[PDB]
């Protein structure tokens, strides 16, 4: 599953291509700013406030 | 018509259509070359050269 070059393009065609899928188009994370911590101040723990 | 097997590959042991060898034989070094090289990255990546080659 993470070296896609162990599936075979011939024995298993399809298996493979939606591996290579997967890898390519699964969502890619982000974020946004929320708050106002000069007022709330911020109960983040392990990200920036 | 026939090739003869050395060290590795002697253990082609299961069912003839489990491993999905090509009909001609230059057709089949291609194919036995590649899949060769795949899995000796494979090895390499536990036992780094620089360390386990002797």
């Amino acid at each position: 599953f993470m070296n896609i070059q162990l599936i075979s393009p011939i024995d298993a065609p399809i298996l493979r291509q939606w591996a290579e899928i997967i890898h390519r188009y699964w969502p890619n994370p982000s974020q946004i700013r929320y708050g106002a911590p000069n007022v709330f101040g911020s109960a983040n723990l392990f990200t920036p406030p | 018509v026939a090739v003869q097997l050395f060290r590795p590959l002697q253990g082609l042991v299961l069912d003839t259509q489990l491993y999905g060898f090509p009909g001609a034989f230059d057709d089949w070094e291609r194919f036995m070359r590649e899949k060769l090289r795949v899995l000796k990255y494979e090895v390499l990546r536990i036992y780094p050269i620089s360390n386990y080659s002797n």
